[PDB]
């Protein structure tokens, strides 16, 4: 910690400015320690004002501050520590166990910020991520390396689609993965803690296949705007000097934007539309690509998004929606309609989804789903005044088949055991590529829809009929 | 610290050379910046409110903003023939 | 030593610059340092800072010059020297940029090696004048039959591409580039298109798809990728269409022909509007600075068709421009419309629906048409416009009693439309496009059914390809239909359809 | 007239004075006045320290001038009145940035030019001399202005030295050099 | 709104339309939501309101139809009429 | 391999921290003086070529 | 010689510190030596304290702060003549026709001040146009404005040309067309046309003067151009006498520069971001536009409406100055007829009994009732069937038919267009010829002897052709 002792000026907020002595200069993007009752109030430097006299922001609180309170300079980013006992344990965005396993193994420190991997660096993803929900397979394929995202509702079983995925693919995979909360409640951090331990999937004797790095809502704005480079780091850490893939997970980065809203207005930057920060492209965009597919280590971020008042062409949702590889959209008429995902199958693409790259079949049986739907869809507005009455015969066939393609999609989760009690399936996915063809031969329209509803696989869908025809 | 009508530089002058006074300030003003159609006055202390003033620019004005040491006119007229 | 050879680099910098002009920094907050010193500055000039970085001067005030960092904030820091260049942006211009990937700055981010290029020139520079430019007597052809008829393109002339979100809003730009592979390999210059794609917003890694499918069609060894990534700077992002153009008059100024395809201009104007309001410039309407039309007209009328005394040369530009939600009202989609010759209108339920190119013909326009449109093509395909133009209109009459008219509309109707889909990433040659909607327009599948048009159509190809290749070569050579090749072409397809 | 304008900051009224000043032509005495005034007063340490500060009133402000022309009588009475326009216009914060100013307004004035030999360490009397001869050698000291130059010590510059005036500089600092190579060799 | 409606762990919609409609309390439970809570009441209760929810989902489907005025089947009218009760 | 590559990386940055000892050394050496004095001349012929 | 220094360049707002009590008046032009021989700015404010803000026309492409000015001393001067007739010229009144130094004899500042109540006429006049649909359904207006609508397509740009034609044959006055946002393709396409059409025929004479005002160009000098193309028409009106119509481009456009004009000076943007001194503006231009005891400028006024809403600001502030609104419409066009006008779009506000006649007014008003009868009576006798047709409804169908073809009727300038030589129609005869028509006289003429051909007389003659 450099001399560099500076005397607070003005407590107005998160905002604190200080007076750094003269003859001794400041560095942007420094950490401050003040030491406090509060151990050390961390000021990352964010602006200069001259004169040796910062504009910072605070991480913690800034209740009882004494005027003029001496602030050490510990400079540059604030490094955190990595290790391998990063995995298994819940890190404040300070860097600091919050499951008080104590202090993470510091190997080594790295810093929060970290700059993305150059163009000649990356390396493309070109491999197909498996995810067992049939609809996400088929209409939207995943990809490793990828950049999921989780577009969807108020934690309509965001956290539930999330908790599918840990359970499926990164129990699956060997690679490391880590869950970051944005400004996330401990209700539901205790929930996904217990619940993660429950899995197994956190061994708090033994390594864990997950880290853990929650910054939760009651945490200042910049505290809630910094967790996320620090997250990125550890992915990083693990991406490169581990090499590991990283099945990476964050939560919600619309309260990303909106913890950098408020500090772009509490800096005093005018904020852009919406009231989103003037820079929120660019930081929106640095955090994106940083996360990439490298040749160190494929990185495959699963993002959630929450959309405000499902509103998803609001700036925010919007210039998100370039920066990610395999947009999903989970909406609330699908979960009301008793389909469990909620997941809407027309507005959820995944950039892969071409022809040769799926294969020609898979991408042939897709296209006649989506001709399906379309076409149902189509004919709900047909039906909503002339009704069915008066349309084809292959037309109410097709929308017969839309039913029971409906309630095909209906599949059971695990983790809505919790919800429903129904255990979940996992289906192959050369399984449901056949599972759908079938349908759309019309091979299963003597399946009722109710034996559709509710199940996973081929054998399924007949097994459930077989029960009814019982 | 923070702009005040004394600043420029012509009155400030006069200021430091002890000239202060003498109906310049009074029933006169001579006029600062201008342009928007209104015009910014240093003087003019026997000024009355919503008067009429006439510019040694070819027009009258009504004087608005009635500021300490300073006072905002309106131009009634095109600021073409105002400096 | 890897480390022996790296110190030998840095030893050979020990050079002394007697700064006419320095600068120290006296805060720099928001990557908006305000500068003491460089009363000589000249606007927009490239100032290199203590920690290397470069800058603008877009404010010039009087005590202080609040130059915008071309860098970032996490090595610059207060009291920095800020050495004055002294030299208004210029990149380099010139001929090796062909199948080379270069960020704004001019230096290569694919890395392959050091930018071949004959002289550095300004990039603020301006657009040919009204006597400088003649006529567009030139077609261009993106291999796409319903693009090339519907929506005839040409040469030095500006049409926008206003539409849904990377929809194969790529694809329908990376097109172009592949049917310019058979115009490249094509000796005229006017032919020669040496096309530049300008990656605005467009992250690396999707940068990088598209290089490597460039790379995949060996369409690089004419192209040139501007890129301005997510990661690239907002100032870079901002001057990066300006830059890429000064690269395209090299082209248009030595009489050759070349495509700048601008995508997408809406990341540039958020990027203005981020440096508007960091510099407390005025913002304007949807939070957008209100001279961001200014820029965009001075950049889009550099592009164009220049006079025969200008020695027939062009820079043809096709304008990308996203709309979030198909607002065209949206502040710069309506400026853009209005600068624009033409705007390629895409519709999303046309993409749900499978139709990829999911273009509506509606909503597309072109301002130039014919003069920039081969002669056989316009001759088979006026009739095409106006089946189209009944089948939309009588596509919604499909809703139970129906005229025999009204179905013969439909049958028509739907086949040609069924005709004009294209599988992304097959372009086609012109002396193909004429015989495939001759057959639509003179009804021959518009007979046979629906479901068998695909299979139709391929086998169409090979059949003409069998038959008369000679056909094929004659109406790519003749470009004009005689009433003879009209007989024979006819008679071709007839017996095609025949079988 | 101003010489040279240095833009506000109280400057306005540096420049205000020296006009007025000039063409009294008291600006010498002025200047000396003015220093030897405030030498004193910062050597008063109630006027080293709420001079500076705020709190004073209307009527404490108009006192503090009272007693400034107890501690000295006479020289410029632009100056005196400078005094009063300060304290009315509550300014007396940047009352040495004026003095600054002005001094340089008037030994611009005068023709001198203020440099200064930033270093690590003092320099040889054979430097400076050296340095004076090779700023009038070269023609950025074309003479009629006359040449100072302060060599002062910061140790932040681990090494060499950096001439500056007339935002002319020449820059051989060592721990630059040091930083450029430091990040070459982390590449 | 948008800033609690992330705080909270429910939304409890409630609709004035619905409160001149008689429902008064009144409540709007399209958009009565809990975004967390699923589990908090009697077990017994759990049991019997199992497809409370599906019933009333679907008579808002029905009741659209319903309202433009279209004949319908007699299956839509369980629907309507189970719903209506 | 992966390892392997990582410990020449290591090593450069391990250099890294050697070079910043020896910057150290320079700075206590009377190098610090002559070499300061050598700068100092230098600059004064750079300065004389002006 | 007034000077001054550079002391901003902040944006192209250019602060500039003069000695003192040699400081420009607002609406001054100064020009500031550069290697790009001068650039114009305009003193827009004084900031005081010996500084000013200024505004550019031309745009500042490197400045180094502190270069010396050089004060014109009042608005820009910019060249007028008899001889500045034919020449393009640039906002800064120099040649861009490159046809060199404009010939010129006198110059004259580009703000003006609009003629004073007296100088206004207190009677209104009545300008006439070959194009029979505008005589009638809008009557032309000497002094007046009518504001054009129907974008390039529809022949706009020929209807445009058919206006110069229309103004030599009726006057043999004089025209300046002002483009404000001209695309320069456009530009191009306008100038090579005007050579072609021979209104300008650079070895020949020319007649209407060019000034193009590229969106290249800055916010400030699409502004300007306006003010220009006013005062060499003033110079027409006031000098010659002469007679003037002004075509401008988009004032959209003008609104839209006069808002950047705004934002960039700081000026609160009023509603919808236009400037707070639009309404102003357009009332300088609009009354300079007027008809004095000298002569009459008349302006034709091209108005890109803003996303298709009237109830913006800007067209509503433009209809207050219109006096008609000329709609065409590209199904008239597309009917083959040529004028393009949709008839009963287009109204003017003079085609009151006493302005224009209580007999043409009301052959008008038949015109309107015959046309209004025949769209409705059209819709369902469509629907129902063309045999549910009666003797006084077959009546109106077919007048409204042949006068819809008795409309159509070739233009000089689109002897190329149509590939038929013009025909043109006074006034005196486009009254007589409804008359005609009206009272049945040529109802025993047949829809395709209306078809392509001028007035009445002409149609006697076509009816026979026709038939023959």
């Amino acid at each position: 910690s450099t001399p560099i002792t500076g005397k607070v000026t003005a407590v107005i907020g998160a905002i604190v400015d200080v007076h750094f002595e003269q003859s001794e200069l400041p560095a942007i993007l420094n950490a401050l320690e003040i030491k406090t009752p509060q151990g050390k109030l961390v000021l990352e430097v964010a602006q200069h004002l001259g004169e040796n006299t910062v504009r910072t922001i605070a991480m913690d609180g800034t209740e009882g501050l004494v005027r003029g309170e001496k602030v050490l300079d510990t400079g540059g980013p604030i490094s955190v520590p990595v290790g391998r006992e990063t995995l298994g344990r819940i890190i404040n965005v300070i860097g600091e166990p919050i499951d008080e396993r104590g202090p993470i193994k510091s190997k080594l420190r790295k810093p929060i910020h970290a700059d993305p991997p150059s163009f000649a660096e990356q390396s493309t993803s070109a491999e197909i991520l498996e995810t067992g929900i049939k609809v996400v397979d088929l209409l939207a394929p995943y990809a490793r390396g990828g950049k999921i995202g989780l577009f969807g509702g108020a934690g309509v079983g965001k956290t539930v689609f999330i908790q599918e995925l840990i359970n499926n693919i990164a129990k699956a995979h060997g690679g490391f993965s880590v869950f970051t909360g944005v400004g996330e409640r401990t209700r539901e951090g205790n929930d996904l803690y217990r619940e993660m331990k429950e899995t197994g999937v956190i061994n708090l004797e033994g390594e864990s296949k997950v880290a853990l790095v929650f910054g939760q809502m009651n945490e200042p704005p910049g505290a809630r705007a910094r967790v996320a480079l620090t997250g990125l780091t550890i992915a990083e850490y693990f991406r490169d000097e581990e090499g590991q893939d990283v099945l990476l997970f964050i939560d919600n980065i619309f309260r990303f934007t909106q913890a950098g809203s408020e500090v772009s207005a509490l800096l005093g930057r005018i904020p852009s539309a919406v009231g989103y920060q003037p820079t929120l492209a660019t930081d929106m965009g640095l955090l994106q690509e940083r996360i990439t597919t490298t040749k160190k280590g494929s990185v495959t971020s699963v993002q959630a998004v929450y959309v405000p008042a499902d509103d998803l062409t609001d700036p925010a949702p919007a210039t998100t929606f370039a920066h990610l590889d395999a947009t999903t959209v989970l909406s609330r008429g699908i979960s009301e309609l008793g389909i469990y995902p909620a997941v809407d199958p027309l507005d959820s693409k995944s950039r892969l989804l071409d022809a040769a790259v799926v294969g020609q079949e898979h991408y042939d049986v897709a296209s006649k789903v989506q001709e399906t739907l379309q076409t149902y869809k189509s004919l709900q507005d047909i039906i909503a005044i002339l009704g069915m009455d008066e349309l084809s015969e292959q037309d109410k066939l097709t929308v017969e088949r839309a039913r029971k393609i409906q309630r095909f999609l209906s599949q059971p989760f695990a983790v809505a055991e919790v919800f429903t009690g129904i255990p979940g399936k996992l289906v192959r996915l050369k399984d449901t590529v056949a599972s759908f063809k079938a349908v759309l031969e019309g091979k299963y329209d003597n399946i009722p829809e109710h034996a559709f509803y509710m199940v996973g696989g081929i054998e399924d869908v007949v097994a459930k009929a077989e029960k009814l025809a019982a | 610290t923070k702009a005040q009508p004394t600043e420029v530089s012509s009155i400030l002058e006069e200021r430091i050379k002890g000239v202060s006074d003498e109906a310049n300030l009074n029933e006169t003003g001579r006029v600062l910046a201008v342009g928007d159609g209104i015009a910014r006055v240093f003087g003019l202390n026997n000024i009355q409110a919503e008067e009429l003033v006439e510019f040694s620019s070819g027009v009258k004005g009504m004087a608005l903003n009635l500021e300490p040491g300073q006072v905002g006119i309106v131009l009634f007229g095109s600021d073409r023939l105002v400096k | 030593e890897v480390s022996s050879i790296l110190e030998e680099r840095i030893k050979g910098v020990s050079d002394e610059a007697n700064l006419n002009e320095t600068g120290r920094v006296l805060a720099v907050g928001d990557g908006i340092a305000r500068v003491f010193g460089l009363n000589n500055i000249q606007a927009e000039e490239l100032v290199e800072f203590s920690s290397g970085v470069k800058g603008m001067a877009l404010n010039l005030e009087p005590g202080q010059v609040g130059i915008v960092l071309f860098g970032s904030d996490r090595l610059v820091k207060e009291g920095e020297l800020v050495k004055r260049t002294g030299n208004i942006v210029d990149v380099p211009v010139g001929p090796g940029l062909l199948g080379r990937v270069v960020d704004a700055l001019g230096n290569p981010i694919d890395g392959k090696g050091p930018i071949d290029a004959a002289g550095r020139s300004r990039a603020q520079v301006k657009a040919p004048g009204i006597l400088p430019r003649r006529s567009v007597h030139e077609p261009v052809q993106t291999g796409l039959k319903a693009v090339d008829a519907l929506v005839p393109i040409g040469r030095g002339q500006r049409e926008l591409i206003i539409g849904d979100r990377q929809t194969g809003k790529t694809a329908v730009a990376l097109d172009t580039i592949l049917n310019q592979k058979r115009w490249n390999n094509g000796s005229d210059e006017s032919k020669k298109l040496y096309c530049v794609y300008v990656a605005v917003g467009q992250k690396r890694s999707t940068v990088a798809q598209l290089v490597q499918t460039l790379e995949q069609h060996d369409a690089m060894k004419y192209s040139i990728i501007v890129a301005a990534t997510a990661s690239e700077a907002a100032p870079l992002q901002y001057l990066a269409p300006f830059t890429a153009a000064s690269i395209g008059e090299w082209f248009r100024d030595n009489g050759k022909h070349a495509l700048i395809v601008y995508d997408d201009l809406s990341k540039q104007a958020v990027a203005y509007r981020q440096l508007s309001l960091l510099l407390r410039r005025p913002p304007g309407r949807e939070a957008y600075p209100g001279d961001v039309f200014y820029l965009h007209s001075r950049l889009l009328e550099r592009a164009a068709k220049l006079s025969e005394k200008e020695g027939s040369g062009s820079l043809t530009a096709l304008p990308v421009i996203e709309t979030q939600g198909g607002d065209v009202s949206a502040y710069i989609p309506t400026n853009v419309i209005s600068i624009t010759d033409g705007q390629i209108f895409l519709e999303a339920e046309l993409f749900y629906k499978g139709i990829r190119p999911a273009i509506n013909v509606g909503l597309s326009v072109s301002r130039v048409g014919s003069a920039a449109q081969v002669k056989a093509l316009k001759q088979v395909a006026g009739s095409l416009k106006l089946f189209l133009a009944q089948y939309r209109e009588v596509a919604a009459f499909a809703q139970s009693d129906l005229d025999a008219s009204t179905k013969q509309t439909l049958v028509r109707g739907e086949r040609l439309t069924q005709l004009l889909k294209q599988n992304q990433y097959s372009p086609l040659a012109t002396e193909e496009q004429v015989p495939l909607i001759y057959a639509g327009v003179n009804g021959h599948l518009d007979g046979i059914e629906l479901s068998r048009i695909g299979e139709f159509e391929s086998s169409f190809l090979s059949y003409l390809k069998s038959n008369h290749n000679e056909l094929l070569t004659e109406i790519r050579e003749k470009g004009e239909l005689s009433k003879e090749l009209l007989a024979s072409l006819k008679s071709a397809t007839e017996s095609f359809v025949a079988t | 007239p101003p010489p040279v304008r240095l833009f506000g900051v109280e400057g306005t009224y540096a420049t205000a004075l020296y006009q007025a000043a000039a063409k009294n032509s008291s600006i010498d005495a002025a200047f000396q006045s003015l220093q030897k005034v405030e030498s004193t007063v910062k050597k008063n340490p109630k006027l080293g320290h709420l001079l500076l500060n705020p709190a004073l009133s209307l009527k404490d402000r108009n006192s503090v001038i009272d007693a400034i022309v107890e501690t000295h009588k006479n020289l410029d009475g632009y100056v005196v009145n400078l005094l009063k326009v300060l304290s009315e216009n509550n300014r007396l914060g940047c009352f040495e940035k004026i003095a600054s100013d002005f001094g340089v307004l008037n030994d611009a004035h005068n023709g001198l030019l203020k440099g200064t030999v930033t270093s690590a360490e003092p320099l040889d009397p054979k430097s400076f001399k050296r340095i004076e001869k090779a700023l009038s050698a070269s023609k950025l000291v074309g003479q009629g202005k006359s040449l100072k130059l302060e060599n002062v010590v910061k140790p932040e510059i681990k090494g060499g030295l950096i001439v500056e005036l007339g935002d002319k500089t020449v820059d051989l600092s060592i721990s630059t050099k040091i930083q450029k190579l430091n990040k070459v060799l982390e590449d | 709104p948008t800033n609690v409606i992330s705080i909270t762990d429910g939304q409890i919609f409630l609709e004035a339309e619905l409160f001149y409609k008689g429902i008064r309390p009144a409540i709007n439970v399209g958009l009565s939501v809990s975004r967390v809570g699923s589990a908090a009441q009697v077990k017994a209760l759990k049991q019997v309101a199992g497809s409370l929810k599906l019933f009333l989902a679907q008579y808002r489907e029905v009741a659209a139809f319903a309202q433009f005025g279209s004949d319908l089947d007699a299956s839509t009218k369980q629907t309507l009429v189970r719903g209506e009760r | 391999v992966r390892y392997e590559a990582s410990l020449r990386q290591l090593e450069q940055r391990q250099l890294a921290k050697s070079v910043i000892s020896r910057v150290q050394s320079e700075l206590g050496n009377p190098k610090f003086q002559e070499k300061v004095l050598q700068q100092s001349i230098s600059e004064i012929e750079q300065l004389l070529s002006k």
